[PDB]
């Protein structure tokens, strides 16, 4: 019978200006208060790599495993994705730039409980 | 001493076997903790302050943070047990799960070391926060002065302790723990739980029992110097009796 | 060298252990921490590259004309560092009012050697061990 | 060196052991309150059910 | 005085090194505030109230008021702890939030400024409004007056602020903090939690301790002035012991 | 056992009427409540350009990254999007005319907690 | 009238680096808290075999039935599926390496109740 | 402001190993706590119909309505599916197999209240 408002999630971005023409955006879930993410939009100002990693280092990022696991071409929005990291699981996102020149990368989603 | 066992299934005129107390110990090694402090004369008369009995003051308080470090170092690295909350259930659950390990070990803690991080994590859980969860609103009210603060599972002492006491390797000369004090980050080690009977702190002085502060006048160079003393260990008797939590 | 405590700065405590603390005139204007060498009769001036120039660490900030105090050589002393050491490297003035590794110098020899590591601009703990003067 | 404890530990005096001998784990003892306890007359014997 | 730190350890027979109290100061020079009225004698007799003796009162008030914005402007500014709430959690568990800041770097606050916008929000929250969850209904009831809200946190003391009482540099000759206060919008400051001991109005006048008073007559132009000065500043002796919650 | 209605969280609008050959609805999360915004619906009078922004600032815009999402051609409706930007990352959405003329914009969706 | 504000799941993860030639990556629900898992997202660094098992065991895999799902070639990501496995089930999810070569492999999900 | 985790509610399966040419797995929501089903997940070692039927008893299944939902063709998964039956509706998915031999049979989703 009790009737509840629910809020559908708690935001996280991550984002760069003018990242090099082999420089990256790393998305590292320690960055949110629930210590994981579930990033839906990438959006990308040129050529870009999506490369998912694991760390060997709780804390810092020394490669493990690493997969690129898509390559997105000119300048423009994937949305509905569902590409999932943690901290305790030691997780991080790579976004590597592939154009001849400086990009603005924009990454959207949501936090995730650990 | 050897923990307990048990007696053996025997048959009947046969011939008792033998198990008996088997002994170890744990070695103290007391380093010494010292701190020197020196003041030029002209200095020492143009101060509004008096400079040597507020470097006296230095010397007592950094030998006493000494100790305190000694202590908190032993007791976070060699605790045999540990709690993983794995960034979930920290506050009362995590507190109890620690409890939870040192009790499967047959040990009963009565005592826990919180870190700042912890403290506030532990005093934004709904369980202490919320005065019908807690059985009374002095957390909400009066945080770490709570007596419930000193009075949660089973224990019946809080230590609250300062970020800066663990030994992370990073302060002139002291070589670093094992762990990473905390509550932040994946593997910081937050809190302690533990029977304060099975941890010692040992105290020596050559000269009486606690710090030993003494002075020295330099003639040649106008220079008044203080120095402290203390040798300090610190050794777990059964680390079985104690359980961290990590984050 | 400075130390940040929140919005505090404090001044470095140049000498960590030593008595070799020897005086002389400052024939320019010297800074806390900053390496000397004898630039007239008992007279200190700050220390250029490459070696041949030091007898010391200048213990408090004086202008020219002062009187000095020096941390001679068998003393504990903390200094900034103009690139990063590790412990057991020997180190030399810069000329840039720090100290450099002797490795990084021109020089074969240093004057001190750095018992605690650091980043560059940073304060190190250095041992103070050796004198350098005119060899030609 | 001159004369210091680490080479004279077991020379010009013994290291102290503490009097207060310090005990093992020790395991829950329960099963008289927690059962029903006969003492028996016999080693061998029966209950009626 | 430099935090005290900890002893070294050493060797034995080995040399006791420095590390003695070092110092340094906080700065303050008080800005004169003052504040002006005239009344013509026309007026001065006619009205049926004793205009000098009001413009007494306000110039009086403008004084106090402009102590307060000092005082504001420092304590929002110079605070060097901060907890950011990124819009959500924003009531107890944000002031205990900032009482872990404060504590992390080993100072016990004791008392919180707050907007209004900040007191909306706080009482909003169901830990303080539910009396489920408060132990009392005395903020449902009572509000801002409740006993609950100078006792939260472990703090003794709520100094319930104005929205205006900051310098946005809106006002007529105030420059502007680097701040805003409020709880509104990303980086408002709604709240500061504090060391009561550790922050210093600091008053000074030429002729007295606190505001002077001066009249003069206009016997060209037939007006009587009303003036005020007092001169302020405000200052942290240590800024370590004060958070600001952000929006 | 307990059972409970679930009702969803807070609705969000920007709109606007007559937006000229050139000019943009920008789309704020700072007009949310809580603090997040997640656009599901473009409904558009005519040709449009969508821009995902950060801001320099943490209360106005002032340009650091831009990336153009999409360009809209024609009268109707993008729907089922998930364009998402908050007030504490600094995002902004903007839909810019590239009409021959003044249309109308009108962009729903729902909060997201900040 | 009671607001809410909801965080999604407990996040799950799997992982391996340089599985060798013929070698696998076996995903087992006792590793979450919860004791079972839905998987979304595998990515893998080469050609792979997705396997469903049950065990006959209540802790070890010990084949009963067992389906291969489906075979991935090439580096990549696949994204929301929704393999699931619990451990009261006795289920689990072996992912084999095909490429003839060392590849590293991700799995990530969710935690559901048991 | 109240801030809560949803974990999703529990996993449900069965399974069958070695079921011979002409037999079948009968999915009972009778088996689930909460009384009732939602199949996202077939997975099948061969050939398979799905048929969905409703009992006249409410016990056991004595056929009233039967419908072929589809045939699957070869190994394989079906997945996204949202196949229903409850205990109190008399609801059952029988899942037939129609290779010329033994197969194993996978079926998952999740209980959903009666
Ligand atoms: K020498
Ligand atoms: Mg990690
Ligand atoms: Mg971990
Ligand atoms: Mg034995
Ligand atoms: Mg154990
Ligand atoms: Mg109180
Ligand atoms: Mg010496
Ligand atoms: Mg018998
Ligand atoms: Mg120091
Ligand atoms: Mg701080
Ligand atoms: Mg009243
Ligand atoms: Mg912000
Ligand atoms: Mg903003
Ligand atoms: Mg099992
Ligand atoms: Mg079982
Ligand atoms: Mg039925």
């Amino acid at each position: 019978t009790d009737t509840i408002v629910n809020v559908q999630g708690s935001f996280f971005s991550a984002s760069a200006s003018g990242v090099a023409d082999t420089e990256s955006l790393l998305i590292d879930p320690q960055d949110a208060k629930f210590g994981a993410i579930e990033i839906h939009n990438i959006a990308h100002g040129g050529s870009v790599d999506v490369e998912l990693l694991t760390s060997s280092d709780d804390t810092e990022l020394v490669e493990d495993a690493a997969v690129t696991l898509d390559s997105f071409t000119g300048e423009g929005i994937s949305q509905g994705n569902q590409i999932e990291a943690s901290d305790n699981t030691n997780t991080y996102i790579r976004i590597t730039n592939t154009s001849g020149g400086a990009i603005d990368i924009i990454a959207t989603g949501r936090e995730v409980s650990q | 001493a050897s923990d307990e066992e048990f007696a053996r299934p025997t048959g009947q005129g046969a011939e008792i076997r033998d198990d008996g107390e088997t002994y170890t110990t744990v070695a103290w090694n007391a380093t010494k903790l010292t701190e020197g402090s020196r003041v030029t004369d002209e200095m020492r008369d143009q101060a509004m302050v008096d400079l040597i009995e507020r470097n006296i003051q230095r010397v007592g308080a950094s030998l006493e943070n000494g100790i305190n470090r000694v202590f908190l170092t032993e007791l976070v690295d060699n605790a045999q047990n540990n709690h993983d909350t794995a960034g979930s259930n920290q506050g009362y659950q995590a507190l109890n799960s620690a409890v939870g390990e040192v009790d499967k070990d047959d040990f009963r803690p009565d005592t826990y070391v919180t870190h700042p991080d912890y403290r506030t994590q532990l005093f934004n859980d709904t369980n202490l926060a919320y005065a019908n969860r807690a059985g009374t609103n002095e957390v909400l009210r009066n945080r770490e002065d709570a007596p419930i603060v000193g009075d949660i599972a089973g224990l019946d002492m809080h230590a609250a302790m300062s970020s800066a006491t663990y030994d992370d390797g990073t302060d002139i000369g002291w070589s670093g723990g094992s762990e990473t004090w905390g509550f932040s980050s994946d593997g910081d080690k937050g809190a302690v739980v533990y029977d304060r009977d099975n941890i010692h702190t040992i105290l020596y002085a050559p000269n009486g029992q606690d710090v030993e502060i003494k002075d020295y006048e330099d003639p040649i160079r106008d220079i008044t110097g203080v120095n402290g003393r203390l040798h300090v260990d610190c050794q777990y008797s059964q680390g079985r009796s104690s359980a961290t939590v990590q984050y | 060298a400075t130390e940040t405590q929140g919005e505090h700065t404090f001044p470095v405590e140049v000498l960590i252990s030593g008595e070799e603390l020897r005086g002389y005139t400052a024939g320019e204007a010297l800074s806390a921490g900053e390496p000397v060498y004898l630039s007239g009769d008992y007279e200190v001036s700050a220390s250029s590259a490459d070696g041949g120039e030091f007898l010391g660490v200048n213990l408090y900030d004086v202008a020219s004309g002062e009187p000095v105090a020096l941390a001679g050589d068998d003393c504990e002393v903390r200094v900034e560092v103009s690139e990063q050491v590790t412990a057991n490297d020997e180190i030399l003035p810069d000329g840039l009012g720090t100290f450099e590794t002797v490795a990084t110098s021109a020089a074969s020899a240093g004057v001190a050697i750095v018992q605690e590591g650091a980043a560059s601009g940073e304060v190190c703990e250095a041992y103070i061990f050796a004198v350098q003067g005119t060899t030609a | 060196f001159a004369a210091s404890d680490p080479e004279y530990v077991d020379t010009l005096f013994r290291e102290q052991l503490l009097e207060v001998v310090m005990e093992g784990r020790e395991l829950r003892k329960v099963a008289r309150e927690a059962s029903n306890v006969i003492n028996a007359n016999t080693r061998v014997g029966d209950v009626p059910i």
